[PDB]
Order: C-alpha cells, then structure tokens, then sequence
C-alpha cells in the first residue's frame, strides 16, 4: 500500500560508470547479507551459490566451494593474509589473500548470517543460534564461545571491537561488551523496549558507542559501561556511518546530525520507500543508492542498473564499487 | 437341510476355568466366592439362598456343550454345599 | 382416551405353599385409591 | 513460504525431511517435528531429539541408530503367554522402531479383549543401553478383571421395532463382553441402510465391578416415498401413473413395492414383497407379480417369480427362485434382425408382412450369489460388491435359453478421512440358446446406469426395413409403396453380448458443505462399453454386428447428494468416441435411488 | 383490551380455527408480555400446543410456568396435562391408521410419563383426575410390561436362555400385577427346562398351579 | 389440462 517517488538530478558527479563485470546470478529472493570486499587492486566477491572470486581492475582467481549450494551468507571478511566467509550450514571457510585456495573450514554451531569480524588475531562469528565464537585466526579451532539469550530475524548484527573488547547484541534489545581475551562479559545495557513484533550493528568512537534498535531507537552510550549518553527514536535496521560529527543513516521510511544529542541537523524526505542502501562518503560527497538503480550524490543522480541495491555499498582508497541484486558489479 | 445355513456362535452363562473352580471350598464366605469367581448371573429369587453358575456354549455348525455348578449357602452367607455337572 | 377403559385389572400372582414370591420392587407404587375426581369423557380442559 | 534450513542433520539431506513438511503456519510446526521424530524414531535413533527452532531453521542433535536387545514381559497375565510372546518376539539385532512398540502394546490391549478383559492396563518401559546402542523393552501387563454384559437396550426407535435391531448384534446378553465384537453392530446397522447415524456407549454397572451395559444410539432415516399422478384433459384423455415404495414398511422389516400406470398405448402393474428374515436366523423370502402391455403393434406379457435365499457366512449369501412369464405379440413390424431368429425358432410368417403373431408361456429358474463387504449404505468408501445372477429355462418351456449377468463394483479410499476414493464399476452380460435355438429378441441389453454419453438404449446393432404396412404417411423402406431394398435404420435393438466398464474419482465438496449440512460428493468419471450380436451372419452383409471391439466412450462430472425426498443425482457427460448410429446425450438427471 | 380479546380467541379455540386463535394469542402476548393474566395465558398456550400437536412447546411452556410459579395452586393439573403430552409423544397418528401396535419401540417416553403421573398423583392425592391418572398408570404399566415381554420372546427364539431368565425375573420384581408376566411364566418354565435345572421348573410349575385359572 | 400429483414420504 506504499509507493516511492522518483526524483531526478543531473549526473554531474561521476556522470557515468567506470567499468562493470558480472559475478554470479544475483541475490535472488534471499535476505542474507552479502557484499564485496576491497583490497589493493583486488575485489573479493561471491554469490550465494558459492562462486567465490578474486578479481583485478577490469577475474584473476576463483573457486567454488559448493557441491547442493554452499548457501553462503554474511559477506566476506578480509584481514591481513586471510579471508573468511561463513554459511548457513554452520561452516566458516578460511582462505588466504595471495592464494584463495581454502586453507581450512570449521563448524561454528549455527548459521553464519552475521558479518565475520577479524580483530586482535581473533575471529568473531555471530550465529543465528545466539552463540558467538572466538576462533583462532590461524586454524579452524575455537578458543572460546559465549551464548546470549534469545527466543524473528533481528539482523544478526556483527560485533564492533575496541580497546580489547567486542560490542555485541541481539533481539533482547541489549548491547554488551565482552573481553577479547576470553568469553567474559564486561557489561550490558538495553537500548529500547518493545512488547512484541507489533512494537519491535554497533558503531564505536573514542569513548562512545552508538546503537540503533529495530524500532528506530538510536542511542549513544558510554563506551565503557551500560550508560546511555543520549537517545533519539529515529532510524532503521540498515548500516550507518559516523564521521565529521555527522551520523548518516537510513530511517524507517527511508527518510534522512551530531553525536552530542538526539538532533538531526539535515534531513531528506524524497527517497521514501525506495529501499535505500546504507549511505557512503565517497571522495568528498555523500551517495545513497536505491532499488531502482539510482545513485544520489549530496547534488547529482545517475541510473546504472534498475534491478536494485539492497546490499551494502563498498568504497575504499578513492574507488567506489557497488554490486546490484544481480551478479553485475559496477565500479567508479 | 438347514445344517448348511451359517449361524453365529452362541454363548450363555459365566466363563469357567478349572484353575478357578478348583479354588472354591466349603467354608468360604460369599464375599470370598464372589471375589474368586465374579458376580453370579443366575440365582433363585424365591427365598432360597443359592447361586447357580452355568457355562454353555454352542459354536456355529456345532452342537452344544454345558457345564454347571450349584452352590448352597446358609442364612449366614457361608457356603454349606456345592455340586458340579461337568456335562449334561 | 379410551385406553384407560381397556386397561386390565391389577390381578397379581400368589405364592404356592412352601415358597415366596420375588421381593416387591419399591418402584411403580400405586397411590391411595381414594377414587376422587372425574373419569374419562367427564374430564375437559381445566379453567384457570 | 521461505527457505527451510535444518542444522545438525548429517545422515540425510534436506529434501529427505522436507518432503514430509506441509510448507512446500507456526501452530502446526510441531506436527512436522513429531513427524521428524518418527522419521528418526522409527529408524533406531533412540536419542533423536528436537533441540530448538527459529523463524525457518530447525536445530537438532543427531544420535546413533539403536537396535533392539530384547523384550521382557511382566504383569498380571492370566495365561495366553504364548500369544503374548507372539506379540513380543522380534528378530535379534533388528532396528528399534517406536511405532512397532506402540503397535505391540495396542495389539496386547486388543488381544485380551476377546477373553473378557475389557480394560487391561499395559505400560511399556523401554530401557536405553548406551554401552551397546540398544533398547530393551519391559512391559507391565495387568490383565484386569472380567466383565459381563447385563442388559442391552436401544434408544431413539420411534418406528422400527426392537425385534429388528436385536437381530443384528453379535454380542448377546448373558455372556462376557468381547469389546471388539460389539462394534460389528455398527457395520450391521450401516449395511441395513435404516439409520442416519449409529454409535455406541460401553458403560459400567454401578452395582458391581463385573457388569457392563452396552447402549446403541441411532437416528432413523426416511425409508421411502409414495408418488401419484394423472395427466388428464378434455383433449388429452386419461394418463395414470402411481405407486408406493418402502424399504422398511412402517418399520416392520419388509420391503414393499407397488407400481403401475395406464394409458392409451401401454399398461404396467407390478407388486413385490420380500422379508429379509423369514426364519429367526436370517432366511429370506420374497417375490413379485407383474403385468404389462403395449398397443401400437400389440404386445402383452405378464408373469411372476418367488425367490428364497440365505447367508452362507458372515460376508456372503446365496439366493435362488422360480418363476415364469407369458409373452404374446401380434401385428409386429417385420424385421430380419428378428426373422433370422424367429424362423430359426421355427416361425414361418410371411416375409416383411406386419400381420403376424407369436406367443409362448415360458417357465424358468433363476439364481444368484452375492459378496458384500461395503462399509456404508449410501456413500461407500471401502469394500466391494459382487452380484452374479442368471437364469436357465425349465424344460417344457417354449423358449429354451440361459443368460448370466455380472455386476461388480469396488471402493478403495485414498486419504485417511476417505474424502477421496477410487471407484470402479463393471458390467458383463452373456448368454445363449438351448436346443439349437437362439436367444430371445427381448433379452438385449445406453443410459444413466451405463455409458453416460449416449441416449438410453441406443448402443448396439440397428434394425432394417423391407410386404405391407397400412399407415399412410412414414418410412418408405417399411412398405411396398416406397421400399426398394434392404435399408439401414437408427432403431436400436441391443444384443446378446455386453461388456461395459467405468471408473470414478470421488472427491469431497467442501465448497458445498460450507453451505449445506447434508452428505454430498462429486466425482470425475470415464465410461465406455459395447454390445454385440454373437453368431450374426456378417457374410450376407454394412457394419459387422459380431465385432466386440466397437467400444464407445464418454466422460464427465457426476454429483451425488441426498435430499428429504430421497436421493437424487445428476451428471453431465461429454461423449468423445462414437460409431455410426450415434445418439448422444450429456445431461443425465434422475432419481438418486441407485447404488 | 386484550382481556376482552382473549375471551374471543377462547371461543375460537372452543369452536373455531386453532391456528388463527394461536396467531391472535401470540399477537396479544407480544403486545403485553407481562399482562395480569399471563399465568392464564400460559394455560391457553399449553392447551393450544396440545390441540395443535406442538407438544415440545407445551412442555417448554409448562416447565417455564413451573419455574415462574412453582407453587401455583393448579400447577399439578398443568403437569398432568404434561404427562398426557408425554403419552401422546409415545404414539404416532400415522401408525394409528392401520391399528399398528407400537409397543416394541423406544419406551423412554412411557417411563417418563409414568414418573410424572406418579409424582403428581402422590403430590396431590386430592386431584380431580385421581381415578383417571390411576387408570392411566395401569395402562402404562401394561405398556412397559409388554415391552419387556416382547423383548424376552425375541431372545427366546435365539436361545439366550440366561438373558431370558434374568429379564423375566425383572418383570416379576417390577411388574407383578399384569398379564404379560403371567404369560411369561410358562416361558420362563421352558427356559429353565432347556437346562438341567428341573428343580426350578418344578417351582415354576407350582407357581402356575397356585395361579392357574 | 391438469397434471395433478402429490408426494408422501415414509
């Protein structure tokens, strides 16, 4: 019973696509989080049915780990010499960066829907079963595990690490921190309350942790303890970025910034219900994509591929790369 | 001629087995007998304190077999005599 | 209806010498046969 | 419906489990998980457990596959130890199956019922051996006490007399209860077709632990209707038809049928009566007397028969009887399809001259056999019926012949609720002459009772036309004024051999039962068949009437429903395969008092 | 006013159209459901239900009146009409055309009728129908004894000799005052005689002789 | 002219 408007703007910023290629058949009807990862003149990307590739500026290497599909989920994490990808079969595949040949795989006791995280030599996996595993980066072994309460997709938010501990959370509305060295909980606090489905990823900066509840409750808490600094009930379940004392995020209806209080110094209401991607800041400008193939720069907008972008964009080292719901990956 | 016409089995009376009939002795109370054998189905309703146990069977396409026993009790409800008719 | 005229008289069995009859049931008791009231077609719909 | 994941599943793939799920909704998920448990539990996975679900992913723990180690029997078992062993013997080393264990317990519960143990208490006590992945079964069997039936009474009978219902029970008073035997009464009452519903209640006698009563409760259905009417007018004259049919005449247990009609061209009257229980143990007798005629040719007949019969076992019966019919005709349209029989029978009428006559008085013997295990009186769901009947003439009759008719039908359910059922029906008709003579011309076999897509009594060989006919026009071939040669005709005569079959797919009508509370079914059908003339002299001819292969076919949709006036039916057929002389029909609407 | 209109309907009930009188009564009660004569009107409705064969409504109206005034001075005569209703519920107008004896049919209505008549006749022994109720009680006892008799004969033909003996003993205990038992008597004698229990057959023969006539 | 009929069920 909803519709989105289609605004148009002259494509003054990067008027055209720089190049594109195609990997896989697209996300299809899956909700699983999948996105490319960047390295120096290398893009690591895969479909849900395996098709795991490493490509240079344009495919230099590729393998298929699926039989039955691998049913890969969670995107890809690239750190140091290793790349890790999870799956809904409770497997995590440990690949290298110079040779993508899988070095090992391990069982993580649950669907790997969250983004894998590599921090302080420790691999962090958040499964759909509420169990979080701390694994040895050089092996398939698990150094320790913890479990969170749970009862219905919360989003499987990935952990954010700082100062020796990871910040994790779940569908209980709580955000908590656990030491990196051991499965020891440090502290936990709730962000917002809901009584049921009719009412229902942390970001860390120096001294402050930001969290956004399913129902849009955005808070900033003291990074060291379960104390909220400020809150505003505005937001969605999409990724958001913080920089320049500005919080760039997607609201419940695709509308829309300091970290001092529950204030929004800039908003936008003409992208409503466009199924927007998370915003990124690319070479000085803000860009947000949508399900219709448009990228709007805040100033200019261009259309590349009408199939839509419900995955997250990636930008690094001055280059922007976005993959469509389909297999085609566009660079600029 | 009618002997070829199917007839279902017919049964009458209480079921009897020697394992239990051999358990009955003179001197048992009526409660003890009722427990051991079960409630009788036939009696003399005209003033005599006695129980009649009858086991009668006639399978289809077969003749009739019948076994009985009679139990005579005093006014105190204690068996005073017993007799058995293993067959007609 | 005339059924009450057809009903047979209450002629009971008597015991022979040397025995008794079955114990009378407490049910189906007859009330005192006082003979009060009208019979048959002498009855009609009762006025309030 | 979204993707379903199972984790911890290593012995099987996803589809092996998903094929039993109702999703390619939460309130029914347990029923698939219990199915999942049985899938594993029935395969030896004694430790199989459901650990958690999320919404869909099912998180399970897969154990090993256990074998049976042995079975222990204990409890208050009053003999029958060998029979109990039969219910407990297993093949050592065979796979553990929880369903088998439950089955064994239920089999014990059933077995002891026939000996008077109305209410045994049996409890299984499985033991899981982890050192040796096996399950040992101990059962506590308390046979209980003995129960006797004191009184059996009925409630709800306003018309039928009790003398009828007490003929159907196999459990009788004055003996021990067979808890399984009483239930056969429901089938007996269902086979009679006298009730809307039948059920039972086993109740304890408050005066003692060892007596019970059995109570049956029924609801009587209407058993027949009377139909009368006369078509009358000053130009129409008088057209009379009337009769009565009752299957349980005033509830007395006798079947009575009285019918007749009178008009300017044909007369009919028939009366039939039968008693299913002439003797107390089920000997039946009945019969009928009939008369009819036709006036333009003229044809009159009448006759009578009496049949006796009796059951030979719980599910089968025999009947046979005697009777005779007088037959006379005159001034009949000349027909070679008949002449090659009439002259063969010794008749020597003038060729093609309608001015003729023939009459006999023929006495015959008839017989038949039936098999009946059908489980319902109106909407069969299981079982089958076989009706094989026939008759042979009695020496001294003018027409010496025999014929045999076979009618079979089978119902097999598909679903547990018997909402969908496969139904087959088949008809056979064969016969021959005696003494060198041929079969009667009037014993030939289209219509709602047969292949639906053709007009009634149109299937088979046709008549031909040729001396004299005194009607002033209608067929030139019938008379010397216009006939030149042997002519084809569309007038069907049927024949001395028949083979017909049909298949029906019976379905529920939830789209109707949402509005109407009565019993209704719909079915898809195919039907086909043919009739032919054995010993037809094709060398003189035109289509070959001896060919048994000229099978014609139709199909369509049939609807079955009950009404307050009796059953009524309608089906719509579409003929698809036809031969010459085709006389098709598609709208089959009639009384439902069939099957 | 309705009080002057009911009387007209009453005359129609006496000599007119039962259905039109019923319609008139229903219209009047719908206009004045709580009229001062509502307890008289309920009587009129009960009579109309009986006369129109609306027996379930005669029963419903009687039961609700009883609850309305359990102690009404003439409540016993209305309940008497209810017992008559129950007997009517034992019968069938169609079966009565051919002289059909309906005895071997569900007798639950007959027992209910017996119970209600006995209750009323004992509760108020001074009733104006005491002799009529008494004669009807005799009739109903015969109705039930015949029921038992016929059942006993059916079992007789099949040889269920034990059921026969116990059912006859029942008849002896519950219905000692009717002919059906006297006729059953030699039937029970035979039942005992089909078993080697002649001492009982002789006792029965002594009963027959004592009551022989 | 007329087609009088009636039905009575048992």
């Amino acid at each position: 019973v909803k519709m989105s408007p289609l605004p148009t703007v002259e494509n003054q910023f990067t008027p055209t696509t720089a190049w594109s290629t195609s990997v896989g058949s697209g996300i299809g009807n899956f909700y699983s989080n999948l996105h490319p990862a960047l390295a120096d003149n290398v893009v690591y990307a895969a479909d849900r049915a395996g098709l795991v590739k490493a490509l240079n500026a344009d495919e230099i290497w590729s393998v298929s780990l699926a039989e039955e599909p691998a049913l890969l989920s969670g995107g890809v994490t690239v750190s140091g010499g290793h790349v890790y990808i999870g799956s809904e079969k409770a497997q995590v595949y440990a690949l290298n960066t110079s040779d993508g040949t899988v070095a090992w795989q391990t069982k993580v006791a649950g669907e790997a829907l969250s983004r894998p995280v590599v921090s302080d030599g420790l691999v962090l996996i958040h499964t759909s079963n509420g169990q979080l595993q701390a694994l040895n980066e050089a092996d398939g072994a698990v150094k320790w595990t913890v479990n969170l309460d749970m009862p219905s997709l919360r989003g499987e938010s990935a952990p954010t690490t700082a100062f020796g501990a990871a910040v994790v959370g779940g569908d209980n509305g709580r955000v908590s921190a656990v030491l990196m060295e051991q499965g020891q909980m440090i502290w936990q606090q709730r962000i917002s309350q809901a009584t049921g489905s009719t009412e229902i990823t942390p970001v860390v900066v120096n001294g402050v942790v930001f969290a956004l509840a399913y129902n849009g409750n955005l808070t900033a808490l003291d990074l060291r303890s379960g104390q909220i600094m400020w809150k505003r009930e505005l937001g969605s379940v999409n990724d958001f970025i913080v920089d320049g004392n500005r919080i760039y995020l997607v609201d419940q209806n695709d509308r829309v910034l300091t970290i001092d209080g529950g204030v929004t110094l800039w908003t936008q209401s003409d992208l409503l219900h466009r199924l927007l991607t998370s915003p990124v800041l690319y070479n000085g400008n803000l860009v947000v994509g949508d399900s219709e193939g448009y990228l709007h720069w805040i100033v200019a907008q261009q259309k590349v591929d009408s199939s839509g972008f419900q995955t997250e964009p990636v930008a690094a080292d001055g280059k922007l790369l976005i993959q469509a719901k389909d297999g085609t990956v566009y660079s600029i | 001629l009618e002997r070829v016409v199917y007839r279902p089995d017919i049964n009458q009376g209480n079921y009897l087995t020697a394992n239990d009939v051999s358990k009955i002795r003179v001197g048992m109370t009526q409660q003890q007998v009722a427990y051991a054998l079960g409630t009788p189905l036939m009696s003399d309703p005209f003033g005599t304190n006695t129980w009649f146990y009858v086991f009668r069977q006639q399978p289809g396409h077969e003749g009739v077999t019948q076994q009985t026993l009679t139990l005579t009790f005093n006014s105190s409800g204690v068996l005073t005599n017993i007799d058995n008719k293993p067959a007609l | 209806d005339e059924a009450y005229l057809e009903a047979a008289p209450l002629a009971e069995l008597h015991a022979p010498a040397g025995m008794i009859l079955p114990v009378t049931s407490g049910d189906y008791a007859i009330p005192v046969t006082n003979g009060s009231g009208a019979v048959g077609k002498a009855l009609d719909i009762r006025p309030p | 419906i979204q993707q379903i994941n199972i984790v911890g599943n290593h012995a099987f793939t996803t589809d092996e489990l998903i094929s039993h799920f109702q999703l390619r909704q939460k309130q029914k998920l347990a029923g698939d998980l219990e199915t999942l448990r049985s899938y594993y539990l029935d395969r030896g996975y004694a430790r199989f457990n459901i650990d958690s679900t999320q919404v869909v992913t099912v998180n399970i723990t897969e154990g090993d596959q256990y074998k049976l180690s042995g079975v222990e029997v204990s409890g208050n078992l009053a003999g029958h130890s060998a029979e109990i062993e039969q219910l407990t013997k297993i093949e050592p080393g065979e796979l553990y199956n929880g369903t088998k264990v439950t089955k064994m317990e239920d089999d014990i519960k059933k077995l002891l019922g026939r000996y008077g143990y109305a209410y045994p208490r049996v409890q299984s006590m499985p033991e899981i051996n982890d050192a040796d992945k096996t399950v040992k079964l101990r059962v506590n069997v308390d046979a209980g006490n003995r129960f006797y039936v004191r009184k059996i009474r009925f409630e709800g009978n306003d018309t039928s007399k009790d003398a009828v219902l007490r003929r159907e029970m196999r459990q009788m008073e004055g003996a021990w209860l067979g808890s399984d035997l009483v239930d056969q009464g429901k089938e007996r009452l269902n086979r009679l077709g006298f009730f809307e519903t039948v059920d039972t209640d086993t109740q304890r006698v408050p005066g003692s632990p060892d007596q019970v009563d059995v109570v049956y409760k029924v609801k009587e259905r209407n058993t027949g209707c009377f139909n009368f009417g006369i078509g009358y007018g000053t130009e129409s004259g008088v057209s009379f038809q009337a009769g009565v049919q009752q299957d349980n005449w005033l509830g007395t247990g006798y079947a009575v049928g009285i019918n007749g009609t009178k008009n300017d061209y044909q007369t009919y009257a028939e009366l039939s009566v039968t008693n299913p229980y002439f003797t107390v143990d089920g000997v039946s007798l009945g019969g009928r007397l009939f008369y009819n005629d036709f006036q333009a040719y003229t044809n009159k007949s009448y006759g009578t028969d009496v049949t006796l019969g009796f059951p030979i076992n719980e599910y089968n019966s025999l009947r046979a009887g005697l009777g005779y019919v007088h037959n006379s005709l005159s001034n009949m349209q000349p027909q070679v399809a008949m002449w090659r029989y009439l002259y063969s029978m010794g008749e020597h009428p003038s060729t093609s001259d309608q001015d003729n006559s023939f009459k006999t008085d023929d006495f015959t013997f008839n017989y038949g056999w039936t098999y009946n295990k059908l489980d319902r009186g109106y909407f069969p769901t299981d079982g089958s019926r076989v009706n094989l009947t026939g008759k042979v003439t009695i020496p001294g009759s003018d027409n010496e012949y025999y014929k045999v008719t076979l009618d079979t039908a089978t119902y097999v359910p598909i679903d547990d609720d018997h909402k969908w059922v496969v139904l087959g029906r088949t008809r056979w008709g064969y016969g021959d002459g005696l003494g060198g003579k041929e079969m009667p011309f009037y014993e030939n076999f289209g219509g709602s009772s047969t292949v639906r897509g053709f007009q009634s009594n149109t299937i088979g060989p046709k008549a031909v036309y040729f001396q004299a006919s005194n009607y002033d026009p209608d067929y030139e071939c019938a008379t010397q004024d216009g006939a030149k040669d042997l002519c084809k005709s569309d007038d069907a005569v049927g024949g001395n051999a028949m083979a017909v079959a049909s298949l029906e797919f019976i379905t529920p009508t939830p789209f109707i039962s949402d509005k109407y509370a009565n019993s209704v079914r719909t079915s898809f059908f195919w039907d086909m068949g043919t009739v032919w003339d054995t010993n037809w002299d094709s060398s003189q001819y035109y289509p070959d009437y001896s060919d048994p292969s000229n099978i014609r076919m139709s199909a369509g949709i049939a609807l079955q429903w009950m009404s307050p006036l009796g059953p009524l039916v309608f089906s719509y057929a579409q003929p698809f395969k036809k031969y010459d002389g085709d006389k098709a029909e598609q709208f089959q609407f009639n009384i439902g008092k069939t099957w | 006013p309705p009080n002057e209109i009911y009387a007209t309907a009453q005359q129609k009930l006496q000599d007119g159209n039962w259905r039109q009188a019923i319609t008139q009564l229903e219209a009047l009660d719908n206009r004045y459901p709580f009229g001062p004569y509502s307890q008289q009107v309920q009587l009129d409705l009960i009579y109309a239900y009986y006369k129109n064969a609306d027996l379930p409504l005669a029963q419903a109206a009687i039961d609700r009146f009883i609850r309305l005034n359990p102690t009404h001075p003439n409540i016993d005569y209305v309940m008497y009409m209810r017992g008559l209703t129950n007997m009517a519920l034992d019968d069938s107008a169609l079966q009565g055309f051919f002289g059909v004896d309906r005895s071997d049919r569900d007798p639950q209505h007959a027992r209910a009728a017996f119970s209600d008549f006995s209750k009323l006749v004992r509760g108020y022994p001074n009733s104006q129908y005491t002799t009529d109720a008494t004669k009807r009680l005799v009739f109903l006892k015969d109705r039930l004894a015949k029921y038992e008799y016929s059942v006993a004969e059916y079992y007789t033909e099949r040889g269920a000799w034990v059921a026969v003996v116990n059912r006859v003993e029942g008849m002896l205990r519950d219905y000692p005052d009717t002919q059906a038992t006297r006729d059953a008597l030699p039937l029970m004698e035979n039942a005992y005689r089909q078993m080697q229990m002649n001492a009982q057959a002789e006792k029965v023969a002594k009963i027959i002789a004592a009551n022989s006539s | 002219a007329v087609n009088a009929n009636f039905r009575y069920c048992f």
